[PDB]
């Protein structure tokens, strides 16, 4: 589960 | 590598304005994200403001297919030789734990491995799911009106069957099902005398006029 | 392989929603489609919302040809030598049953599989029956109103006569025996007086002003 | 007969 | 070969809507259509909808064209050598019986063929026909109001001779035989004061603030 | 004379 | 090096001005800053006319980075040799000490000095900085309305926690702990029926119509 | 040698309809037609509808500039060497005696002869002769009213004296002749107060807010 | 060299038409005239019509930037080796005295003598002293309302700032001098209970819902 | 004298 | 602090 | 100083 909620597509 | 031009962004924003989740919004995306990087794809995604919630289903899909590359292509420890690249793992493939330089030596190599194809396929496969789920009819209720135009019912028919649920199964036997059936006695009257086997083309033009 | 430009997208979509299927809607889909693998055609096709009864006549005229390549090249089997290529199969043009790197291994082969130009002779096949079956005029409903302007009675005559189903036959003599006959009686003696074997230009300059 | 009623062009 | 850009086409089709059959519309025609294969030239005239007798006008002189270059360059039987190509016939030129990839090798030919400037040569031909013919307005009636500003009556007075059918033995004298014989009586005055052999610069500097 | 009346610039 | 296209400035004037500061403003700013040097990215702030606010809070935390940058990473005085290159300082990757060529020079170097990179990370962070500041509202003020249908609640539930500031941490929490708690007394008993571990898309399937 | 892309064809007939014959359409005609031949000029100068009277001047400068050509270049009869190419005339470097390959011959020789650059600059010629022409207004008739704000009355100054004919002595002269003597009596002692030699930015800020 | 793209003067005249002479409309005349030859800046310039005030102000400081040229780089007399080039005068930077052939052969020179770069320099200094010379606001009289919200304010401050005249010493100092004391008295006592050294992120966030 | 009016320019 | 206020970012 | 007023940029 890379895609976190409230985050950009693609990680920090 | 080169980048997502103006045009390619503006036109991707503009369409998600306008179409929002129909059907005819996968393959514009599918065709303005080609070639691309597993980080451009993530760009494409990034700039969709509003329809956070289609979004969010969208990462939760992500991460489901994610979760079974890593079960079916399981990573190994050791180093990386000299000439090679590290294998890509789920979270490689999305751009999360990746880079730009490694998604294009993936994407290059030979034989290469496709992350961008790899990970268009996982975005399209939830915004299949959003297309679908966001529609609000079945084709069971499409029905042809008293004075509606024999190609205006099977119209509003093929596009409810493409946005349509259900499955693949049921969208074939769709049309000997239901289109004869739903439509109004006077059209009814005139497709039954055709006999069954009779194409769309032979259907649509025994009603002209009707 | 490049891939479908934004502007060559935007285009044949709002194409389709302005002109919707009159006849010069196919000369600029070819023209927006030239060079274009399967892929790239099933994704123009995919683009366009609504119309999808025209879309579903599409399916069929395509599958029609698709069965009709295959009884007559057919398929034989036995394992691709390193240096070739598998035949395609008729849902191989159609792109159903090929991948994108098929498409252009047998458009750039020598001898090429121009498997592109193949299935766009079939998708313009189909969009040719429904420009036509979409026509409700015929070229016989074409007649000069008593003040209608000569050029403007010969302007609906051949917007008629081209989106006219009927045959090649019946247009090549359409000319010499409906134009003069449905125009107006003033127009009409003057035509007459002119004997026949006379250009279309010869025609309109003749009656000019009235 | 490739194409598919309500299926993409191209099949899936 | 590259194909016509889809700004080509959508740049053809609205200067059609806009300026209709205008002088200034052959320019930009052969503008556009420059390099164009007889199948891109086609295509160009293929997207053109509504003036449908113009367009047939344009045939029936294409073929005119096509029946004179047969006359002129009659075809030979024979086989045609493995190094070199096949002659164009009328019809080959106008891109009825010949291929794209024929009209690419005649035009790339060492000696060349350009079919493509051939074709175009006859499509402007037939434009010119409907241009001029098109113009409700001779020079004779290009007459200058009694307030009317000498520029404004000069550049009505060529925007006429331009679209004018005449001949350039006309077009050449009409300045020195119409001009300033259907000025005003005030601004005539002042012309025939110049003497003759007076540049257009110096008549319309002559009359200004009149 | 290829080019037909009521049919595309270019033949079929 | 090649330049900003003027498409690409005109996109990112005409973005500052329709959507401000909202978070889908980064992801466009970054793709069309692609491959930009500190000279391009300067350009492409220096035409952003207001917001002068947000754009001197931009040179605060673009400052910050830079002194953090010359703590860890010390120049070293002494000539530099003909086949390299000196260090960026701080204002070297903020474009301020640097000229254009250095900066492709650090670019292309072997191995390359990525300023550009350096310099849109700092950027984008002041940016991210600016956008969840920028926000008036917080995820504990989202609750659906007693007809707001489920999915505008959540469309403006992951709206405001895109842009919410908090953290990750509460971010990744937020949707077990506000999201069931803060719908309305109808969806909320279908929610606590399906039990917890429940999808997003089975959620929002569950209170379809209501 | 490439074509004019539709887009330059599209902004030179814009900037004709809107800007028509002001100081600013000469330099954006030469900016469109860079590195044109003598065709593409012709080309650009046909696509111009109306303003048949300015066109016509233009041919007549054309034709006075093209007859000193043939004064100052005159031709020699004699057969041209397979290496070489023949002297242009004046209607060759009009595109009116010579073909596009011919003119692509001068125009890339060693030693190259820039047909293009000398016909652009009989065409800009004409240009400016028509621009000055078309100015109604001299710089004697610029005189600041008693609350016109000072820039609003430098700024029609130096617009008429662009535009203006006289000549370039008289312009270079014009600012310590005129500018200062026709502002109106509240400004006009303000600068008076400042002595000679005072520049532009000094007198405009000497008056500031009056 | 390569030309000016119409779609490059097409913006530049646009932003010379809506942003007038802002701050922002320095930085995207330097990025459009990127590359550029003195030739092609004379030619952006010369496109701008009206404000011909500010463009005589503009030669204006051309020629003193262009008479110190002189003084720091006088020329030498002497015949030009075949293998190099004369030096550029103050006048043969402008574009006045040279050729855009001359002008291309110092830019690609080794070592090149950058002569857009030179121009460009003396063009962006005569618009910088245009853009602060037409600003009618100062920084003293950038006082917050009483209920002027913060950021209002503060994007005032900094927008006027950006165009003042006074010096970078005093923009250096304004923030600490002018910004907190010119704040309404409800805001200042928060902002005066947070100490010195707070940034702009914390000034804004203390006074948020303000 | 090349140009002609009433003619595009280029001549025929 | 490479950034100053009221000047263009990349300094003078 | 090469630039003339009411004159082009870049002189004649
Ligand atoms: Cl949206
Ligand atoms: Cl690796
Ligand atoms: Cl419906
Ligand atoms: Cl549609
Ligand atoms: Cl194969
Ligand atoms: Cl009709
Ligand atoms: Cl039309
Ligand atoms: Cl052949
Ligand atoms: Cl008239
Ligand atoms: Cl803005
Ligand atoms: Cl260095
Ligand atoms: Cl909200
Ligand atoms: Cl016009
Ligand atoms: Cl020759
Ligand atoms: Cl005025
Ligand atoms: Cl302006
Ligand atoms: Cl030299
Ligand atoms: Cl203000």
């Amino acid at each position: 589960g890379p895609l976190l909620p409230g985050q950009s597509f693609g990680g920090p | 590598h080169q980048c997502i031009s103006p045009r390619t962004l503006n036109a991707w924003v503009k369409v998600v304005e306008e179409k929002a989740f129909s059907p005819e919004v996968i393959p514009m995306f599918s065709a303005l994200s080609c070639g691309a990087t597993p980080q451009d794809l993530n760009t494409m995604l990034n700039t969709v403001g509003g329809h956070q919630a289609a979004m969010q289903m969208l990462k939760e899909t992500i991460n489901e297919e994610a979760a079974e590359w890593d079960r079916l292509h399981p990573v190994h420890a050791g180093p990386i030789a000299p000439g090679q690249m590290r294998e890509p793992r789920g979270s490689d493939i999305a751009g999360t734990t990746s880079t730009l330089q490694e998604q294009i030596g993936w994407m290059t190599h030979n034989p290469p491995i496709p992350v961008g194809e790899i990970y268009k396929r996982w975005i399209i496969l939830g915004l299949n799911k959003i297309v679908r789920m966001y529609s609000p009819t079945s084709i069971l209720d499409i029905r042809q009106g008293p004075k509606e135009p024999f190609r205006d019912y099977v119209d509003r028919f093929y596009k409810t069957l493409r946005a349509e649920q259900a499955s693949q199964e049921v969208k074939n036997a769709a049309t000997e099902t239901l289109l004869v059936q739903n439509a109004n006695p006077d059209c009814k009257t005139i497709l039954k005398a055709l006999g069954p086997g009779a194409t769309l083309e032979e259907m649509m033009t025994a009603c002209q006029g009707v």
